[PDB]
């Protein structure tokens, strides 16, 4: 509960036709990231050093 | 004066090859181009005579 990702685009998917290149050019991008709401929350193992 | 247009002789395309195939020199190279002018112009003939 504690973790939300907060959103902002979707993927998302555009072609530019390069043209000069021949190359068409597909572009997928989304901006997206894991916070948690409060600073406690995970705890994690580890293998022995 | 007279000033008609005269076609540029022409020009190549460029066989790109494999690799440039996603370089922008796979369009080859420009096929520049430029008209030339000829000027068509008279000169005078003249005579006389008197009775």
């Amino acid at each position: 509960d504690n973790f939300v990702m907060p959103r902002q685009r979707a993927v998302t998917v555009e072609r530019e036709r390069q043209a000069g290149k021949q190359r068409d050019a597909y572009y997928v991008t989304q901006r997206v990231n894991l916070q948690r709401y409060f600073a406690n929350g995970v705890v994690s193992g580890t293998y022995a050093a | 004066i007279l000033t008609m247009l005269v076609e540029p002789d022409a020009g190549k395309a460029t066989w790109v090859a494999a690799s440039t195939y996603g370089t922008d020199t796979t369009t080859g190279e420009e096929v520049k181009g430029a008209l030339k002018e000829i000027h068509f112009s008279t000169y005078k003939l003249a005579a006389k005579s008197f009775i």
